[PDB]
């Protein structure tokens, strides 16, 4: 009888990328 | 020096905090032939801004000891030795120079949970204090009096065996504790002989400690703008209640409704019943300890829409001395994965540390979400906001004002887990106002308005039988719109 | 110079920011013998286009002091912790030339929330500004002004007792407030005998400034 009308994506935290500060 | 009068009248957390640091350091004889030694390192939680650094200065003056102060986040630098060798100097220099008391604060960002970082410079630094605190085996000589708020950010690796297994909580200075912090701030400034300190501490009730020095200093600026041997008059503190603004309530800046217990409510029996159960545990705690009954935390509103279930929520916002944090229904529910379970936790945690406080959770149909027959309505088990609120509810509620105001139109969609008698004990329903109560609805709107002389009034309430309380707002607006329409036609 | 005549409208707010900067500088003995001086910081939040950068130009030219300007994220560099020192160098130059006026801009990235942020440079500039603010206790000082939006993106450790405790909102003028704005911006221009400034702000109702 009842059919689900949605999957409702609620997740996913993506990538990141760092910032390498040079040392000397 | 700050002495002992820097925190006065708060001996419910000031005399018992001397049992942890001063009394072990006074003599080592009480720990002999008693077995284990509990107070190795204590952990202090509570509202931030009460004197967490003043009490670190108070222990150094009353007890003669070598005090080495650490400001906290100043050590953060990318130099191997500037953030590694200096923390070793804080443990070894105090050992030879006995006693070895040490203080650190603002450890919110320092040592986070292990999911945030892994093998970085910041994770390498905070692992050295795990073995340096365990390395000091001096008998009743070293103690950690570390003062840090926001307890959900501290990783639980520091409370394993004996490092921070002594939990102490700084209470709110409510029972004659807020009077002495105003006493020490007026002995150095100028004041006129027209104010009363008991009346100043009894009007406002929402204090965070750091705002206590802010409300008195705001009255000093009020005397400057009128006057352009000075003193602070009576009306300078009277200007301070319109902008209280504590440090914890810095996100609720919504407009407050003007209510004087006469512009709301057609019923007085059900209105007085919710007033009586919300004013007892906030004023004095001696009545609940004598009767022995547990105080009810939170009330549910249900019935027809437009009856006055959120209009009364604005009435509990200003007249009740407890603080008011409002939410706009399902707005406290984020998009991301863990951000949705955190936003319903950050609001309840930031309020309970300074809590003469009621909260207004609106639209419980969007919170309970009819969990019976879920079938994955939120996707990948994202409907876990119903039981996360059950963890915040009935958690550390021994003399803690947490009154959830639930205004709801359909009572059948709420799951009965919150309806259990261990969580909510008062169930009130606002019924249809009769002919004796509809006259109070129209008198609330015809109070502060210019009006005509008296026409028939009881015949209006006798003909509108069958409609709710918001429907009489429609008949009072059409009568008020027709008073402005003919006024422009009377002009020219 | 812009002065105070260039800031039109918001007269309920202009008295708040003038008594915290000029009155400690004009009469420093007035704050004596009445306790500690209250105003140490202010956060100018709200909508972006309300006239919030010219308020820093107004306090940099009306009173006679030194104006050192700090932009948004500009202190970031590739060194062994220069961002915690170059921000510290901006406050030690203000301590040398006291009294002066400093201005920090775009507090949306320099001081974010600690739990939401990620990184090692962005989480240490939020820690460095916490220590040098309350530790600095000099009288007749450069006490900080900031002009940014999103007040909910500000950490609550920045608003506790003495860092930012007199925060104000630049309100949106809805009635008789945009009339003062148009009297200033068209004062430099030579208008003809055809416009009516009583009717310009009356027919429009939504603007930002
Ligand atoms: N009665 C009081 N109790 C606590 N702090 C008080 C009181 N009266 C004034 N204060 C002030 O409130 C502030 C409390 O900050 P504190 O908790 O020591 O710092 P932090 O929480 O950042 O470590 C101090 O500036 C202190 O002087
Ligand atoms: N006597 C009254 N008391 C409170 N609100 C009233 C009254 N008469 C009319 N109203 C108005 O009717 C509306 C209904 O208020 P309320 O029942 O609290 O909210 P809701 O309709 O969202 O459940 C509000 O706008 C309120 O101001
Ligand atoms: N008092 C004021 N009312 C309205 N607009 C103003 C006011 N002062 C300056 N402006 C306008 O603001 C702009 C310059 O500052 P602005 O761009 O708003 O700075 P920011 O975006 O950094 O807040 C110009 O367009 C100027 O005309
Ligand atoms: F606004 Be009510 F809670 F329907
Ligand atoms: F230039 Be403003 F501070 F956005």
């Amino acid at each position: 009888a009842a059919a689900a009308a949605a999957a409702a994506a609620a997740a996913a935290a993506a990538a990141a990328a760092a910032a390498a500060a040079a040392a000397a | 020096e700050v002495g002992y009068d820097d925190i006065g009248g708060c001996r419910k957390q000031m005399a018992q905090i001397r049992e942890m640091v001063e009394l072990p350091l006074r003599h080592p004889q009480l720990f002999k032939a008693i077995g284990i030694k509990p107070p190795r390192g204590v952990l202090m939680y509570g509202p931030p801004g009460t004197g967490k650094t003043l009490m670190a200065r108070a222990v150094a003056n009353e007890t003669g000891a070598f005090f080495f102060l650490i400001n906290g986040p100043e050590v953060m630098s990318k130099m191997a030795g500037e953030s590694e060798s200096n923390l070793r100097k804080a443990f070894e220099e105090a050992e030879k120079n006995a006693p070895a008391i040490i203080f650190i604060d603002e450890i919110d960002s320092i040592a986070p949970k292990r999911d945030k970082t892994n093998g970085e410079v910041e994770r390498r630094v905070v692992s050295q204090l795990l073995t340096l605190m365990d390395g000091m085996k001096a008998r009743s000589n070293v103690v950690v009096i570390a003062a840090t708020n926001r307890p959900n950010s501290i990783d639980p690796a520091l409370r394993r065996f004996g490092r921070f297994d002594r939990e102490v909580d700084i209470g709110i200075p409510d029972a004659t504790g807020r009077l002495e912090v105003l006493r020490i701030h007026t002995k150095n400034m100028k004041l006129a002989d027209d104010v009363d300190l008991e009346a100043l501490a009894a009007e406002t009730h929402g204090y965070v400690g750091a705002d206590i020095a802010s409300l008195c200093s705001e009255a000093a600026m009020q005397q400057i703008r009128e006057k352009m041997s000075l003193g602070v008059t009576m009306d300078n503190f009277r200007f301070a209640l319109g902008n209280s603004n504590p440090s914890a309530l810095r996100e609720t800046v919504v407009e407050s409704v003007n209510v004087t217990w006469d512009d709301v409510g057609g019923l007085d029996e059900i209105k007085e019943e919710l007033k009586e159960t919300v004013e007892y545990p906030v004023l004095h705690p001696d009545q609940y300890t004598k009767f022995g009954l547990s105080p009810s935390k939170g009330v549910l509103f249900y019935g027809p829409p437009g009856t006055g279930k959120t209009l009364l929520a604005k009435a509990v916002a200003t007249e009740v001395s407890a603080n008011f944090i409002s939410v706009k229904g399902p707005e406290l529910l984020s998009m991301w994965y863990g951000e949705s379970e955190s936003n319903i936790r950050d609001i309840f945690d930031k309020a309970r540390a300074a809590a003469p406080t009621v909260v207004f959770l609106d639209e419980l149909d969007s919170i309970a979400k009819a969990r019976g027959g879920s079938l994955g309505d939120a996707g990948g088990a994202s409907d876990r906001v119903v039981n996360q609120l059950l963890t915040e509810m009935d958690g550390m509620n021994a003399k803690k004002n947490v009154f959830v105001i639930g205004a709801t139109n359909r009572p059948d969609q709420i799951d009965p887990a919150i309806l259990r008698p261990g969580r909510l004990d008062q169930l009130i329903y606002v019924p249809l106002p009769d002919e004796n109560a509809r006259l109070s609805i129209l008198n609330a709107q015809l109070r502060k308005t210019p009006l005509e002389p008296g026409l028939e009034l009881t015949a209006i309430a006798k003909a509108t039988q069958g409609f709710s309380g918001a429907d009489l707002l429609y008949i009072v607006q059409r009568a008020a719109k027709y008073a402005i329409k003919d006024s422009i036609e009377a002009h020219r």
